[PDB]
């Protein structure tokens, strides 16, 4: 139902959980790394330009 | 509010055994009882750990020596 | 329902020091961080009243490409430490003030004969180095009120006039994220005074300039 | 690409331009004169730095 | 041809104009390239690949 | 429509069976947001059988990529029409000219 | 020690666009000024626009009456870019109705007190049949920015997408002005351009309003 606690509480939960963002191909082990989400609005994943 | 394990990998030899004493520190922390030594800010259980290792007041013997004593009991 | 508007909620003034602050405003509409930030930057920069030192005359150098025996270091330097000087005057448009000292030892600000009116706020500045003992130095130093900056070229050795009592002004623009709403600005100031004012309070002079600039339309 | 032609615009100097052989207090005074439009971002100049 | 059509109208030989900046209202250092493109919207769409 | 363009953006619309392109020359005698009748000029009547012409027009019917095909009357009522003029445009067509 | 701005004319060049000039301003002022009253007013200014349509035909926009030229997408489409103002309540039903062959311009709605059209000349559909009728109810509501159909949520209602502000484009210089024996002091020339709905001084007044009140936070700090 997308209640508005839930953003609170999904919001609480991404505090330093990281995830694995990871590109085919995967020529070398730089190609898996890991992240700390930053919950945006839009459909796309942003990326660090670096 | 951790961005690097820098400190806690000069603490400890290498990087393998960090994350194998974090991740039992994590464990003791989280499953039950054993209230964190630092002050913590709203942190996750995996980064309250390895404050503590940066620290210098938790290490591999540290853990194993409470962990003997507690069991001692 | 169209008139109101999202007003900050959230404002935390970190002191990292005497004279730097940071202040953030959370949250504001969309695109209202950049409004705020980019007019309280231009009224700080340019417009802010203030009194600092103008002109100053040497006895022993009548140029600026000029040397005086006694001093390790050059007239450049001094013309820098003089325009680095932080002085507050009120009341008073122009004042003239004369300094001297003789001897080995650093010259600082304390050094300075001045009138009740003229305060010093950092008497601990270093004017100069005088490392000769028989070496003697005068000056006369021109004080006056003003606003914003005002280079040399533009204007007895001239000195640029850094009326605005700031120091550095910038401001970052977040998103911040109030309900279901995630496009709302927030706006972090970080601010340093030379030391006559604090930042805290300097941010609401401007305010209030930017106000009385809008008076007759309210 | 992006960052390295803005650094490189950035730090490139040009034998004339506005507000050219004024001496500086420090660093913090640049960023007034070229936000204010006193002085051009590449200008040749006289600063103290620490 | 595109010289004289760009004279024949109210606009630059050149074909580059002199913009602002929308957030601070600062011109633009140097001229900038302005003028119509056609622009095509392909077949891929992110809420078909999210 | 493409404010630079190569001027096979007419050949493109027209020979692909988008456009509806009317076979006789005549008169729009009503036009409509689904059909179209053209009363066909005097001089291209058969000897028998005159009538007149009428097209139908597709209106949101599904292609093969799920994307959507509508054809627009693109003529106003009583105007003069002549064979091989484009009368209704089809998807991303403007007055008979291909714009994507 | 600072000066105070006022409006000193307001040149209208035509019925959709003007020019307001201001008192002498300080230098740093001009450019100050102008570009928050350019972000204020491109950014935030109550709109009178239309939000559903209502067409008795119909079930929904990918159908097509008989008798009328264009498909019920683009009447939706040319009923988005109506321009009209309301008095007294924030949202107000238009009624339209016609018959016979030609154009079914804005005229053609019914001409209640409050309600007010500054486009008579707007087109919004075409009759080609020679006994055809459209009737058609049109929600008309009060608001700011662009709200889209898709987030603001029977079968005859047709929801358009709002586009509330009325200003298109809004430009401004600054140049220089004679007043006492004052050389440093310029007057700022805002030339505006509106879809006809709001008065220029209005617009500038309630611009100043709202960053008055946003500054009202910064000078209790």
């Amino acid at each position: 139902r997308e209640e508005a606690v839930v953003w609170d509480i999904l919001d609480e939960v991404i505090r330093e959980h990281p995830v694995l963002l990871n590109r085919a191909p995967t020529l070398h082990r730089l190609g898996i790394q890991a992240f700390e989400p930053v919950l945006i609005e839009g459909k796309a994943i942003q990326l660090h330009p670096l | 509010a951790r961005v690097t394990v820098q400190d806690a990998v000069e603490k400890i030899g290498n990087r393998f055994d960090l994350v194998l004493v974090a991740a039992r520190r994590a464990r003791q922390m989280q499953v039950g009882g054993k209230d964190p030594l630092v002050p913590e800010e709203n942190d996750k259980t995996t980064v309250i750990a390895l404050r503590e290792i940066e620290e210098g007041l938790i290490n591999n013997q540290i853990l194993d020596v409470r962990e003997r004593q507690e069991q001692q009991e | 329902s169209v008139t109101e508007f999202l007003k900050p909620r959230l404002v935390d003034i970190e002191q990292v020091s005497s004279t730097h602050a940071k202040v953030t405003l959370e949250p504001l509409e969309r695109g209202f961080g950049h409004t705020l930030g980019n007019a309280l930057r231009r009224i700080l920069l340019s417009s802010m009243p203030g009194c600092a030192v103008t002109e100053v005359e040497i006895d022993g150098v009548l140029h600026e490409y000029s040397t005086k025996e006694g001093v390790q270091e050059d007239i450049l330097e001094i013309l820098l430490n003089l325009k680095g000087l932080a002085v507050r005057v009120q009341g008073k448009d122009e004042v003239i003030l004369t300094l001297n000292k003789s001897g080995i030892g650093p010259v600082t600000a304390a050094d300075i004969t001045h009138d009740g009116d003229v305060e010093i706020v950092k008497p601990q500045h270093v004017i100069c180095h005088l490392t000769d003992e028989n070496a003697s130095i005068s000056m006369r130093i021109k004080v006056q009120r003003g606003r914003g900056y005002v280079p040399a070229s533009t204007r007895r050795l001239l000195v640029d006039a850094c009326y605005s009592p700031v120091e550095r002004i910038a401001y970052n623009v977040e998103a911040a994220r109030v309900e279901q709403r995630t496009d709302l600005d927030k706006l972090v100031i970080e601010m340093e005074t030379n030391g006559t004012i604090d930042p805290e309070e300097a941010i609401r002079r401007a305010a209030t300039i930017l106000a009385e600039q809008l008076e007759a339309f309210v | 690409q992006d960052v390295v032609l803005g650094l490189y615009y950035m730090t490139r100097d040009c034998v004339n331009a506005k507000g050219e052989g004024m001496v500086l207090t420090g660093p913090k005074e640049a960023e007034r004169l070229y936000r204010s439009g006193l002085a051009s971002l590449h200008a040749r100049v006289k600063v103290r730095i620490t | 041809e595109i010289k004289e059509l760009l004279k024949l109208g109210d606009l630059p030989t050149s074909g580059q104009i002199r913009l602002y900046d929308g957030r601070t209202g600062e011109q633009f250092e140097r001229p900038v390239t302005v003028g119509y493109m056609y622009m095509l919207k392909l077949n891929h769409l992110v809420d078909d690949k999210m | 429509k493409p404010l630079v363009g190569t001027g096979m953006e007419r050949a493109v619309a027209v020979d692909s069976g988008v456009t509806a392109v009317a076979k006789r020359g005549g008169v729009v005698q009503y036009v409509d947001a689904s059909r179209i009748v053209i009363k066909v000029n005097e001089d291209e009547m058969y000897p028998g059988e005159a009538g007149i012409d009428i097209y139908n027009l597709t209106k949101y019917t599904r292609s093969n990529q799920n994307t959507c095909i509508n054809q627009m009357p693109c003529v106003s009522l009583g105007e003069p029409v002549e064979r091989g003029d484009v009368l209704a445009d089809g998807p991303s067509t403007d007055l008979g000219e291909l714009a994507l």
